[PDB]
């Protein structure tokens, strides 16, 4: 769930 | 009763819409026409089965090295609609999705960042796959959560798509 | 002297130098006027970037080559291709050096289907750049577009071939997305002839070690092999590609064409045995043979033997793994289904064994949900809910049901304890606020859903997240929370005059709110057609043009996708309603955290004040919406219903004859909607009597056009002498209750006949339809 | 792993506690109290899933320091209905009542109320015993009613 903010 | 395909781009506008409803990362539209414009063929969708469209049931996108190193392989979001789960599902999509992941672009080590938090994922995620864990980043999360690396050798022959 | 600043980007605050200094004693100059321009949007300010951009394009018409390029550089980036082309020819055709540029544009007019005039132009790139493969697939993915397919596979057999006898690790993903693709070209000419075919499946037979899509090329070759009238040599690779992914069922179905054992079920089902026993328990070897078979003593043993086992486990698609063979075929099945479960609820003694009592039960609170025994649905459901509360897939079931009985409100109830059931894990956190959307509870469906959307609010946050769930969700609501709160000034005919100037308010809040909801659904597709830019020159570094000659093939029928249709249809019932009625502020200020849409700079009316009444809604729903649907949707599969209305309330019609027509070649006159959909019709200028006229040209003897001029013949009757249950077509008459004069004669034969229908639905089409 | 495991009740289970109360314990612990066990007094917890679907439930209080009632109260233990039966809640107790001298607690207070005779009569049978006598207006439901208490102990 990779995190494209942090 | 779920089919296991092999992930077009027509699927991205109802890939999308389920890691969305039942996840909460919230990814655009660009991130969606380059996993699966790049490297579309590790990449599985599967959902519904109907002869004598289809609806979205489960997925899973999976990208390589994209940032720059011997040839790393990374899974992206994973999910399942809820009223289909404990039915394989997740749990044997990605025994195709490594088993192309090393097949094709040929990339020696899995992975990614499963919450937890997380029963479901960090269970048949290296128990039924076998995953390490590497560096438990804290806070890599939004929303305070930390959440386990998981990373994952793969060497062809000791991971085929019929073992079950 | 700007050279610095042109290169202090590619931020650019050295540009200010100039345009402090530049702007010394010459001020009227380009070249300078357009850094500080293409700057301000790859800096913020797009508003204040156009009155210099534009305040610049008033000294020309051609400029300094050098600088057109800093101009085309920012019309290929405001969305405007057409005219960005023309900045950059106007670069070439004044002497600019940067050869690059016949490949920033190829990958721009490419896009603005000009695609004939796609290759020219970039080819004519290829030329100078022909030490880079990622160039040399232009000059056929191009020319394999415009179609001349030898030209574009001649293009890359001259690649391989050069470059060398080597391909190291850069190009080891070059070779496989390409050199296979080309296969899917140099067979695609065959179709079906024997001349080529054997090479192209023996050139397919040559790679393989080359070849690394290790899939995705079987089909090329696993059914070229089946082209040829060799049933075997494919049927012995659909034999080894079943044997690679057997949860799938495309490369199952096939393989009884393969051994030409198609309408011998005999042996069909007798494949799939010698089969189960190879791939153990995977959905296939157990299924798709009992949806072809005939006898009520076989079929019980392959209907049971496939389902009591997911039971006693507790498998929730232990139904939805079935809810097909009811569908396409119920009689036959839910007879020997419906006796062959409630059969094994006997031992299930809800103290021995429950894991199968509390599921066995939402198998039954779910079969019987088809034959809409409701009744017997709420007591299977509830009865499984009085043994294990915990388990959130019930209150799903019992607010599928409960919700498709009518009971809206109390349905999302019943889903709110269920999503009480467990905070995180937007599983339910969604569909629990879908329901209290569903009821028009927009407040504790905003609060209640934004716990996990990142303000003062979700619904602001979930745009920049695409979500097109949630706002054609979130209008559905809106569009029925309007044709009620105006139901309020139109009723009554102190707090009773000043009560009609508040409930009479929201009827603008919203009708304003709806169609400025669903915007926001046309746009993305306005901008997910418009992110495929950067993409056609650089999916090439890459590699993948097998991959992505479904992009393109995905960008025209993509205005055409579900989300855009119900988008459509569920906002025309609202801008067809403002073309058909203008012929016959503190809480404004304090209530904008809870309708907020996107950021302050854009969205400048916040309750679409001007979308609630712009003059001329017709060049308003065609241009934001429709009049890009209708340029690309596909024939056989076009609403020619919303097309009859959409040429008629413009002043066309004569457009309506030539679209009630087609819609007559799909279903056959005798329809419900075609009949409506020409009475209406029956007679703007004088120059449209020419519709009569061909109205009686062709469709003169059937149906009727005779007693449409004089005073006859009560046609509510005949409108339904074809024949009352209709009632798809009887709502067309009375939504336009003006050129379709019985009125208080129909909304009886509309009311009156609807008992036989779903009640949810029964009780929708009132109130507010 | 058995049938019937359990685990600590995450601040995002709760609401299938408060389900597994209201239940079990009908018209005992206020609509919002639970919420106000994670929001100075230690407050254990423990939600017993079993198979794989909770059905089961406990979560008590720890007291210390006027003596008599020193130790771990049992604030509510319950598991629903045709199920406690086959012990996938007698063990609780065990993991609570290990609470006691695995973390230093001599005793172990147990508030059951007066009719409950099914559960006083079985209580008893597990190592309690009526420690004093009956009450007065003591138990009272979230409701109006009200009831006499019982009380329960025992040592370690
Ligand atoms: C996490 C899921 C995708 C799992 O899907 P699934 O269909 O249950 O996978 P599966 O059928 O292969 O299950 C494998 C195992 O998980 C176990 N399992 C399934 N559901 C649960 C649950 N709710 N709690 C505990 N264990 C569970 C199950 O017992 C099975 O065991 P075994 O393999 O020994 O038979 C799904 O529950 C889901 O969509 N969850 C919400 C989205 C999510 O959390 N996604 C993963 C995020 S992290 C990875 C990236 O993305
Ligand atoms: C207000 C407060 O603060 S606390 C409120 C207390 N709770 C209540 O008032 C309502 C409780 N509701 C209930 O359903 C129950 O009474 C509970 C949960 C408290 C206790 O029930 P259980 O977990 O059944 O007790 P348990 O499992 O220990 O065993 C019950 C009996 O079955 C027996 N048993 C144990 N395992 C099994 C088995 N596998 N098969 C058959 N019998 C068994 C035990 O020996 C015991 O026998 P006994 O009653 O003669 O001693
Ligand atoms: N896929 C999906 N379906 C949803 C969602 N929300 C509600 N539904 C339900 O799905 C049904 C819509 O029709 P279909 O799309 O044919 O359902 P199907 O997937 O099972 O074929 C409705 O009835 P139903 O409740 O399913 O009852 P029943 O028709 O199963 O008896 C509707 O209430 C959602 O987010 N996703």
């Amino acid at each position: 769930s990779y995190s494209m903010e942090h | 009763p779920i089919n296991i395909r092999r992930a077009t781009i027509n699927d991205i506008i109802c890939m999308q819409n389920a890691n969305l409803h039942n996840l909460p990362e919230n990814y655009m539209m660009k991130y969606y026409m380059y996993h699966i414009l790049s490297w579309p063929e590790a990449s599985f969708v599967a959902t519904t089965t109907t002869l004598d469209g289809e609806k979205l049931v489960g997925y899973v996108l999976v990208k390589m090295n994209d940032d720059p190193e011997p040839p790393n392989g990374h899974i992206t979001s994973l999910s399942v609609m809820r009223t289909y789960r404990r039915m394989g599902i997740a749990e044997n999509l990605m025994r195709q999705a490594l088993f192309a992941l090393r097949e094709v672009h040929q990339a020696e080590y899995v992975s990614l960042h499963v919450r937890q938090s997380n029963r479901a994922a960090l269970h048949l995620y290296r128990d039924t796959l076998a995953f390490e864990v590497l560096s438990i980043e804290k806070s890599y999360y939004q929303d305070g959560e930390d959440a386990y690396a998981m990373k994952k050798v793969l060497k062809l022959e000791e991971l085929q798509i019929s073992n079950f | 002297a700007a050279k610095i600043a042109l290169k202090k980007y590619n931020q650019y605050k050295k540009s200010l130098k100039l345009l402090d200094a530049i702007l010394k004693k010459d001020g009227s100059h380009v070249d300078s006027l357009a850094l500080k321009g293409l700057d301000l949007y790859s800096v913020g300010e797009k508003d204040d970037a156009a009155s210099y951009v534009a305040n610049a394009i008033r000294k020309i018409e051609s400029a300094s080559p050098i600088c057109c390029h800093v101009l085309g550089i920012y019309m290929r980036n405001t969305k405007e291709y057409k005219e960005s082309i023309k900045w950059f020819t106007a670069a070439l055709n004044n002497g600019s050096t940067n050869k690059q540029i016949y490949r920033d544009l190829a990958t721009l007019q490419s896009q603005i289907g000009d695609f004939k005039n796609a290759l020219v132009s970039r080819k004519k790139y290829w030329e100078a750049f022909l030490g880079y493969r990622a160039n040399w697939t232009s000059l056929a993915v191009a020319q394999d577009v415009n179609g001349e397919r030898q030209q574009a596979i001649n293009t890359l057999s001259q690649f391989e071939k050069l470059a060398e006898g080597k391909i190291s690790d850069s190009e080891k993903y070059e070779h496989s997305e390409c050199l296979m693709y080309k296969n899917d070209i140099m067979y695609k000419a065959a179709s079906d002839n024997q001349d080529k075919l054997q090479n192209v499946l023996k050139h397919l037979n040559d790679i393989e070690p080359c070849v690394f899509d290790k899939f995705g090329l079987l089909e090329r070759k696993a059914t070229i092999y089946m082209k040829l009238g060799q049933l075997k040599d494919a049927s012995i690779v659909y034999r080894t590609l079943i044997k690679r992914n057997p949860d799938n069922f495309k490369y199952y179905k096939l393989l009884e064409v393969s051994l030409g054992i198609q309408g011998d079920n005999k042996l069909k089902k007798a494949l799939y045995g010698k089969l189960e026993q190879f791939y153990p328990r995977c959905e296939p070897p157990k299924f798709i043979p009992l949806t072809f078979l005939q006898d009520k003593e076989e079929l019980s043993k392959k209907l049971r033997e496939y389902v009591l086992p997911q039971l006693e486990r507790g498998v929730p698609a232990t139904f939805s793994n079935v809810k097909p063979l009811y569908q396409r075929r119920k009689s036959k099945v839910s007879p020997l289904l419906e006796k062959i479960v409630l059969d094994y609820l006997s031992g299930l003694d809800p103290t021995q064994d429950p894991i199968p009592f509390i599921w066995t039960n939402y198998y039954l609170s779910q079969h019987f949900l088809f034959l809409k025994d409701f009744p017997k649905a709420q007591e299977y459901i509830d009865a499984a809910l009085d043994h294990t509360p915990t388990l959130v897939e019930f209150y799903i079931l019992k607010a599928r049901i409960l919700k498709h009985l009518g009971l809206m409100d109390t349905a999302a109830g019943i889903l709110e304890e269920g999503r009480q059931l467990d905070l995180q894990d937007r599983f339910i956190n969604c569909k629990t606020v879908k329901y209290f959307l569903r009821a028009n509870n927009i407040d504790k469906a905003v609060e209640v859903a934004s716990l996990f959307t990142k303000s003062v609010n979700g619904i602001k946050d979930l745009h920049l997240v695409e979500a097109s769930w949630f706002i054609v969700e979130q209008a559905e609501a809106y569009y029925r929370l309007y044709l009620d709160r105006k139901k309020k000034l139109d009723d009554l005919a102190e707090q009773i005059a000043n009560d009609i100037k508040e409930n009479q308010w929201l009827v603008r809040k919203y009708k304003g709110l709806a169609l400025k909801r669903f915007n926001a659904i046309p746009k993305f597709y306005k901008q997910f057609e418009d992110d495929q830019l950067d993409f056609h020159s650089y999916c090439m570094r890459k590699g993948t043009p097998r991959a992505y000659l479904e992009m393109l093939e995905w960008g025209k029928a993509l205005y055409t996708k579900p989300m855009y249709v119900r988008a459509m249809k569920e906002a025309s019932k609202l801008y067809f309603q403002m073309h058909d009625d203008r012929l016959k502020n503190k809480r404004k200020e304090t209530e904008a955290k809870s309708v907020a849409a996107y950021p302050s700079d854009q969205d400048n009316d916040v309750f679409g004040e001007k979308l609630i009444e712009t003059s001329t809604p017709m060049e308003d729903f065609a241009t934001e919406f429709y009049n890009n649907y209708s340029m690309q949707v596909r024939e056989d599969e076009r609403d020619y219903i919303l097309d009859f209305e959409f040429n008629y309330r413009i002043g066309k019609l004569a457009l309506c004859f030539a679209s009630l027509n087609k819609f007559a070649k799909r279903f056959g006159t005798t329809s419900g909607l075609f009949g409506s959909m020409a009475i209406v019709l029956l007679h703007d200028p004088i120059l449209k009597k020419v519709v009569t006229k061909s109205l009686e040209k062709e469709y003169s003897e059937n149906f009727p056009l005779n007693e449409i001029s004089n005073n006859s013949f009560d046609w509510l009757n005949f409108y339904q002498e074809k024949f009352k249950n209709d009632i798809n077509g009887l709502l067309f008459l009375y939504r336009y209750r003006d050129d379709v004069p019985g009125s208080s004669n129909l909304k009886e034969m509309i009311i009156s006949s609807l008992s036989p229908l779903e009640p949810h639905s029964q009780n929708e089409i009132l109130q507010y339809y | 792993r058995d049938i019937c495991t359990l685990d600590n009740v995450y601040a995002n289970n709760l609401g299938m506690l408060t389900k597994l109360a209201h239940v079990t314990v009908p018209n005992l612990y206020q609509d919002a109290f639970f919420s106000a066990l994670f929001a100075k007094d230690v407050h254990f917890t423990q939600m017993a899933y079993y198979s794989e679907i909770p059905v089961g439930g406990l979560v008590a209080k720890l007291v210390p320091k006027e003596l008599s009632l020193k130790g771990i109260q049992i604030e509510f233990l319950g598991v629903l209905p045709n199920y406690r039966h086959k012990s996938i809640g007698s063990k609780l107790l065990k993991f609570a009542e290990d609470k006691c001298s695995e973390c230093h607690q001599h005793n172990v207070f147990v508030y059951l109320p007066a009719v409950d005779d099914l559960t006083k009569q079985w209580f008893i049978a597990h190592g309690f015993e009526q420690v004093g006598e009956t009450v007065n207006n003591f138990i009272k439901g979230v409701n109006g009613d009200e009831q006499d208490a019982i009380l329960l102990k025992k040592h370690i």
